[PDB]
C-alpha cells in the first residue's frame, strides 16, 4: 500500500511546484500584446475609411 | 483659394474652362490623399 502521508506530502509538493504564479503573467503578456494590435487597428479602421470617402 | 478661385477666373464666367480651372486643383489634391494612403498600405503590410 502506498503510504497515505507521503501521498498527501507528494500531493502537497504538486502545489508548489505550479506555473501558475507565471503562466498567468505569460497570459497578461499576451493580452497586453494583443490589446496593442487592437488599439493599432482602430486606427487603421478610422483611416482606411476617411480614406475610402 | 476658392474666393481666389473666382477672383482670377472673373472674365471666365463665359468660358467652360473656368470650371475646369476648378477641376484641376481637385483632381490633384484627390491623387495626393490616396498616395499618403497608399504609402501607409505598404506601412502597414509590413508591420502586418
Amino acid at each position: 500500500a502506498q503510504g497515505l502521508q507521503p501521498q498527501i506530502s507528494s500531493k502537497k509538493k504538486l502545489m508548489d511546484d505550479n506555473n501558475l504564479s507565471t503562466t498567468i503573467k505569460d497570459l497578461q503578456s499576451k493580452i497586453d500584446e494583443k490589446n496593442k494590435e487592437i488599439d493599432q487597428f482602430q486606427k487603421d479602421y478610422n483611416k482606411y475609411v476617411g480614406l475610402a470617402f | 483659394k476658392d474666393i481666389d478661385g473666382l477672383d482670377f477666373t472673373q472674365p471666365k464666367k463665359e468660358a467652360i474652362k473656368q470650371a475646369i480651372k476648378q477641376g484641376a486643383e481637385i483632381a490633384r489634391k484627390i491623387l495626393g490623399k490616396v498616395s499618403e494612403g497608399l504609402k501607409y498600405i505598404d506601412l502597414a503590410d509590413a508591420r502586418m
